[PDB]
């Protein structure tokens, strides 16, 4: 019941951003810089200065990326399952860590843990201080791992699959501590509260399309709501008690929901093609959106706390 | 807040090696008729779905 402006207050130009539900290119570090795959390229932009860097690039396609904590390295996989990370302030590639057989299309960070999950079935944990390529291996899922979120604060990971299933792990572990199936259609968009512990958001692909909010370690679904279009992305504001969907078939916007009751409070609108691509900026206060109609697009959301 | 393990160029051409092998040998059947794969990349249009 607060006003917010139905237009981004910037737009830049993202030629050959992939328009693949799968993909999430476009992650904002907690040092203000984002980073975007573009095809068989990797830009920065420092979000300070405007500075704009080109690191790496492949003769295959990036497929997906994730910042460190810290934001001092970005992680980044391959159409052809490999993974490397980049010491951003060295330009250079620190390391290069094998073990996926088919593309990576998610990233996610717990600490020195990077975990990657592929279209191999497999989600792989790596312990990024040591030699090994992975230290622990997780086949739960029957068709490619497209959602990866860490808690960090929880020591929680949640993966979901393309076969619909949500899983959620303590820790490091092998076996996930509760399974959720409900869902008729990909799981790729998931976010954990960062105000109420153990609390885990879902969305479902086209044939779903359903807003799922799960209790966690007490194992009930607080709510489930049609959205009424394809979730692709999510982000729980940070100043905020509100949830970001990002949405493809067959409404392209972002909606803003309130989470005390499950309401929108606004609809996004502009971009042509599926929101895909989706980050919230590290002060809380901006949501960046991108989609295969090669833009990204700033739209102003939240207040300072 | 910690030390990212780093590696030497030679390090890294035996990863890629090691890992190129291992990619080009598991040549996974599939079965073509299926979609799933690529479900969430059909629009409306071509999933042509339920009705009349």
């Amino acid at each position: 019941f607060r006003q917010i402006a139905k237009v981004p207050y910037r737009v830049l130009d993202a030629p050959s951003l992939a328009d693949d539900f799968y993909y999430s290119l476009i992650d904002w570090s907690s040092t203000d810089v984002l980073a975007v795959a573009l095809g068989k390229s990797i830009f920065l932009t420092d979000n300070n200065t405007g500075d704009v860097v080109h690191l790496c690039d492949t003769e295959n396609e990036y497929t997906s990326l994730s910042w460190i904590g810290a934001g001092s390295h970005l992680a980044v996989g391959q159409a052809n399952g490999l993974v490397e990370i980049y010491d951003v302030m060295k330009r250079k590639c620190i390391r290069t860590l094998s073990g996926h057989i088919d593309r990576v299309a998610c990233l996610s960070w717990n600490n020195h843990v990077l975990t990657s999950g592929s279209r191999d079935h497999r989600i792989l944990h790596r312990d990024v201080r040591m030699p090994d390529p992975f230290f622990e291996t997780i086949e739960s899922h029957t068709q490619e791992v497209c959602g990866l979120k860490w808690n960090v604060a929880d020591n929680k990971l949640a993966s979901g699959g393309n076969d619909n299933v949500v899983h959620v792990y303590e820790g490091t572990s092998k076996s996930p501590i509760l399974t959720f199936d409900e869902h008729k259609a990909a799981v790729k968009a998931m976010a954990w509260s960062p105000h109420k512990r153990g609390v885990l958001a879902t969305g479902g692909g086209t044939a779903d399309r359903r807003l799922k909010i799960w209790n966690v370690n007490t194992s009930i679904k607080m709510s489930d709501i049609d959205s009424g279009s394809q979730i692709c992305n999510m982000v729980w504001s940070k100043n905020t008690n509100e949830l970001v969907t990002s949405h493809g078939y067959s409404k392209y916007n972002l909606t803003l929901w309130d989470c005390n009751s499950m309401d929108p409070i606004a609809i996004l609108k502009g971009h042509s093609f599926r929101v895909l691509h989706l980050t919230l900026s590290n002060d809380g206060t901006t949501v960046v959106s991108g989609a295969g109609d090669e833009t990204l697009r700033y739209w102003k959301l939240f207040d300072k706390p | 807040q910690f030390m990212l393990y780093e590696e030497t160029a030679e390090e890294r051409n035996i990863a890629v090696h090691r890992h190129n092998e291992i990619y080009n040998n598991n040549n996974s059947v599939s079965n073509e008729n299926n979609p799933s794969q690529v479900k969430e990349n059909l629009s409306p249009a071509k999933i042509c779905p339920y009705e009349r």
